[PDB]
């Protein structure tokens, strides 16, 4: 437990290192490692909301909108970021749109669960 | 007039790093434009080339950023970087692309520090 923390903020790290590079697949490899990773922390955990935008923003850079869409839809709700790449998922296949109008429009109106974070592409 | 090239260059690194594409177009279309006619060998130059081509090569136009930093791979580094890789994307002119990123490998060899944004180390 006294590295089990270490380890997760260094993926993070690296996967943040990676995608600011022009680096695709290994931030891939890494955002499915670190997903696979988070399985046993609980779903209340910011670990796991955190885990599972950055393996859904890293589907969603490779082209491969089908599984980005799915994996963000699982838990649009928890984390912004997670509704920001459900939202052009949606934009990019016009699936589910309305769900994606009702949780925007929620998570806009609030602003104006975890809404801010010092990821990369955390929307404004 | 530099403040004003500066702060927009600042915007698109704000916008880029926002997963936003085709906004980048049109203000990188614009200080390619600009800084076109103040100098051809100055550091704002070869930044703003830079991020033509970046901002050109994100966006799903190859074609053009190929020439584009094939015109100017040899000032900069994150040129020559978005140089080769718009040449694996095309399949194009591959060569030019192995030397300049020998020479500037053999630069770091031999006995550049731009913080742009995705420039990579």
């Amino acid at each position: 437990d006294d590295q089990a923390l270490s380890t997760i903020i260094q993926l993070q790290d690296c996967i943040q290192q990676a995608i600011q590079q022009l680096n695709y697949s290994t931030a891939e490899f890494l955002a499915e490692l670190l997903y696979a990773e988070c399985s046993i922390l609980d779903k209340s955990s910011v670990y796991w909301s955190d885990a599972v935008y950055l393996y859904a923003l890293s589907l969603f850079l490779n082209k491969s909108y089908h599984t980005a869409f799915q994996i963000s839809k699982e838990f649009k709700e928890y984390h912004l970021g997670i509704a920001y790449i459900f939202g052009r998922c949606a934009l990019q296949l016009s699936q589910g749109v309305n769900e994606a109008i009702l949780t925007l429009l929620s998570i806009i109106n609030v602003f104006s669960m975890v809404l801010n974070s010092n990821l990369v592409h955390i929307p404004d | 007039a530099l403040s004003t090239i500066i702060q927009l260059q600042d915007c698109i690194q704000q916008a880029i790093q926002q997963l936003n594409y085709s906004t980048a177009e049109f203000l990188a279309e614009l200080l390619y434009a600009e800084c076109s006619i103040l100098d051809k060998s100055s550091v704002y130059w070869s930044d703003a080339v830079y991020l033509y081509a970046l901002s050109l090569f994100l966006n799903k136009s190859y074609h053009t950023a190929f020439q584009i930093s094939k015109e100017f791979k040899e000032y900069h580094l994150g040129i020559a970087y978005i140089f080769g890789r718009c040449a694996l994307q095309l399949s194009q002119g591959v060569n030019e692309a192995i030397l300049t990123l020998l020479s500037i490998i053999n630069v770091f060899s031999s006995n550049l520090n731009s913080n742009l944004v995705h420039i990579p180390d």
